[PDB]
């Protein structure tokens, strides 16, 4: 089956007092690992069910997850909602046990078997990796005068349009181009909100070797992490039962780990 | 003799006035969080207007040495006047002129005769300069408030004495304060080059209620007399405070907001209705927050009106409203004596009360 | 002459004004959410507006550097540049916002070349050009603060006043409503919602006309390019045409953001704009029967007029005759005033 | 006001801070405490003569 859930972040009041759920959605690896523990070991459950000791990637299970991050809710308040999709089922009540400050509502979850036909008018929302891998030449120093070395680099960069063609149009066309693999059909798509996401994350480091020996001293040293963002809302038409069913729950683009492809169906 | 004045007032959203944080004022009213503007802002926005304009004649200066420069023409007389206030004892102490004087002394001439009259010794010009500064009194923004002058005893010579330096000013000035609670909100902000190769803002929003009061025999009595420059001067604070706003980031908050309902009372005494916004306002959907709040000020005034009745001291009051958009007795109470729908007619049926006088004769009163 | 310009317009989801983790303008009117427009986002929009390209010299930057190898063909340097930028006191390092104008940066491409120079003396002479450079609707409108780190001058250094500031003033569009919660995809099994925003900023005079040190037909230009790019450019977006125009001759600047206290409210929200008119009418009226007009409507679709009452001097239905009214503002046609670089 | 042969202080009434609600303000809760504590000393500190005529 399918497990969904939902997070409920203020990310408002007085600005003057300290806002740690606030303070935790500005870095998407610090997200995308807090929604990572949700998930202990048979054996660390069983060790500290308090969740009061050191926190190691190795004695948690593992699954691919997707995520969404959505805002703008009125109704005099404002609200951050998390969607989580996973195949095993979260335990929200150990992840964030020492920390309900961050939410203004406790955790919800339910189940999910999404039963379709083919030729069936769906409404989808999907925020899209618009990234394509290119040949560039190696640019270095820009002291006043640009330095040329014959290197070729192997990117990752963005999708680009030219000065002539909307941005809607082009990302239409790039959903186009990969629509019949999924196995469905665009008659309409149109661009809410384009941007990035910027990320940072630890990465151990050698230093110095132990007087006494048995490994090093280590210092944490950290790496950007940047991303391009498009999220894209529309109505869809299926084209194949096990095929849709193929597109769920794997994801549509890359950067899938850091919450990249995750898509909502409602049945228009 | 004490006439109050009650501005009813709702402003857009914008920071018209801030401490150091950029955060706007605020404070704690009936135990919960209000905003806040200070008086001394207001009554500087109120003199630097164009109403408030003919009698703008008074002078709050750090810098006493440029003006007499200016004054004396194209001699040469920072030096000798800098060591005359210097020794004069305006605080030469910690390198700074950091006390502040609030003369009016428009004719500076005077001071540049003492200053250039090369017949007298050092410590002679100082007490003259000492004599002619304390006598003003005039300039009526010098009528509202004024306390110009505290020498310093330690960097002054030991051959001046000083004068009365008091004017017993008559204005009250309550800090304005909202109907309800504030809320603040953080703007971001970025300067994003041109060239190709985030911040935090603050504001909020509020409905204000203002008092004013002024006590016309100590308004009369500190200009010494001339009932027309009191009247001239009751006409022009009257206008300047109904219209007049901050300068606080108007260029990118402008909030050129009227006030919503105007209100005059004649009475003896001073009072206050603060206490009709003890509670504060809760929004209904079939209703706004200014008529809730003329509502609370409608029955706060029917209340005190009822509460401390005295048959010896009549209550005379106007209710104006633009086009007589928000009544104040709504349900059943005449509480007003007269309602007006203008505010020209309003400040001269002011007039006319006080002592009768016309607006067209008391504005050739400039001084 | 205070004119004052409304500019109540239809907007977006796909264009509005967004910001940090996601989130749309959200400003607190009222005492309810509504959601406001930035008086900086407008900022670094009306430079770049569809209409803006004939009267624009702003170049704004964070660096003078390699923007000085540029004018020039000295083909063999750039250890100058941590000399000159260092010694006037523009120092993070060399980070210093300088706004200035598009046609005089030819000499500040200049003097570079000029080998022997005291370069501990006429350091100031790139620092002497910055003095003035209020020609073009940009300074006139905008402004700078050139603030040069204190702790690093040279021996003298003049620093004449490097402060300007602005004369129009730009106001948050005012919602008139509680924005619209979304479209939650978590009760699962043309297309989105859209904000109101009574736009509006104001003119003055002597600072808004005078600041041109010469011209004047540039000041009839700029007020008609200026009304002509907000009409027609996309504040993060891309007929939209403005529902209804008000323009004043009075003499002062009205925030009139007050008039709309009560959050506009919709059980079928297909008349969010609708409440705008009629109510305007209302306060206009109340207005100008408390404390004392040409309109604009697509095919004169929306008058406002109260049906007997001369509230407006005239009603026009298209765009390029009520800029030519308001120029005909000292008389300038709009050929002359277009007329302006 | 009131008229009374011995003197009594009625502050022990405010030993508990006024904390506000959403539904009263400062004055009403202040008043309704004074208004308990005047009614638990009159009720509780005599039985005969003197009915206070405050």
């Amino acid at each position: 089956m399918i497990y969904l859930s939902r997070l409920l972040i203020d990310t408002g009041g007085n600005p003057d007092r300290p806002r740690p759920g606030r303070k935790w959605l500005d870095n998407i690896y610090n997200v995308h690992r807090r929604l990572s523990m949700a998930f202990p070991s048979g054996l660390r459950r069983e060790q500290d069910p308090h969740f009061l000791k050191p926190f190691s990637p190795n004695d948690f299970q593992k699954t691919p997850f997707l995520f969404r991050v959505d805002n703008n809710i009125d109704g005099n308040d404002k609200r951050a909602i998390i969607i989580v999709q996973s195949v095993l089922e979260p335990d929200w009540d150990y992840c964030f046990q020492n920390a309900l400050d961050f939410l203004a509502a406790p955790p919800e979850t339910k189940e999910y078997n999404p039963e379709f036909k083919a030729g069936q008018l769906l409404r989808f929302r999907l925020r899209v990796n618009a990234s394509v891998r290119r040949h560039i030449p190696e640019m270095v120093q820009q002291d006043g005068q640009t330095i040329e070395t014959g290197k070729i680099l192997h990117k990752r960069v963005s999708l680009t349009w030219d000065a002539s063609s909307t941005p809607d149009q082009a990302l239409a066309d790039w959903l186009a181009a990969k629509s019949p693999k999924l196995g469905f059909t665009l008659q309409r798509c149109e661009l809410l909100q384009l941007g990035w996401v910027y990320g940072s994350k630890p990465e151990p480091k050698n230093v110095k070797v132990k007087e006494q020996g048995q490994g090093y001293w280590r210092e944490h040293k950290y790496n950007p992490l940047r991303f391009r963002a498009a999220l894209l809302e529309g109505v869809l038409e299926v084209d194949d039962p096990k095929l849709f069913l193929k597109t769920l729950s794997s994801g549509i683009g890359k950067a899938k780990s850091f919450g990249f492809g995750l898509l909502s169906v409602l049945p228009i | 003799m004490l006439i109050e004045i009650h501005m009813i007032q709702n402003h857009s959203p914008a920071n018209l006035n801030r401490d150091d944080l950029g955060a706007p004022k605020t404070c704690y009213f009936g135990g919960v969080l209000r905003s806040r503007i200070s008086s001394q802002c207001i009554k500087r926005s109120i003199r630097t207007s164009n109403d408030f304009k003919a009698l703008l004649g008074g002078v709050r200066t750090r810098r006493l040495a440029d003006l007499i420069q200016q004054e004396a023409g194209e001699t040469e007389c920072w030096k000798k006047a800098q060591e005359i206030l210097n020794k004069c004892g305006f605080k030469n102490k910690d390198d700074n002129t950091k006390m502040l004087v609030f003369m009016s002394k428009d004719k500076i001439k005077d001071l540049a005769r003492i200053v250039l009259d090369n017949s007298l010794g050092l410590t002679e010009a100082a007490q003259q300069v000492a004599n002619v500064i304390a006598q003003a009194t005039l300039a009526p923004d010098i009528a509202l408030c004024g306390r110009m002058l505290e020498p310093n005893d330690k960097d002054k010579d030991k051959k001046v004495k000083w004068s009365n330096t008091t004017v017993e000013a008559a204005l009250q000035v309550a800090h304005a304060i909202s109907t309800h609670i504030a809320r603040p909100e953080i703007d971001y902000f970025v300067a994003a080059d041109d060239v190709p190769g985030i911040g935090e803002s603050m504001f909020a929003s509020a409905c204000f209620y203002k008092y004013f009061s002024i006590d016309w025999e100590q308004l009369v009595k500190n200009l010494k007399g001339d009932t027309n420059l009191a009247a001239h001067t009751v006409g022009a604070f009257l206008l300047a405070a109904a219209k007049t706003n901050p300068s606080g980031k108007q260029n990118s908050f402008a909030a050129h907001n009227y006030p919503d309902g105007i209100l005059v009372e004649f009475k003896n005494s001073p009072i206050s209705y603060a206490n009709a916004f003890v509670r504060p306002v809760s929004v209904v959907k079939e209703s706004d927050l200014v008529e809730q709040s003329i509502g609370q000020l409608s029955n706060y005034v029917n209340d005190i009106r009822l509460g401390y009745y005295d048959e010896q001291s009549p209550v005379i009051g106007f209710w104006f409203s633009p086009n007589n958009r928000y009544p104040l007795g709504y349900k059943h109470s005449k509480l007003a004596s007269r309602n007006i729908g203008n505010l020209n007619e309003l400040v001269g049926a002011v007039l006319d009360y006080i002592g009768g006088f016309k607006w067209e004769e008391v504005q050739k009163s400039k001084a």
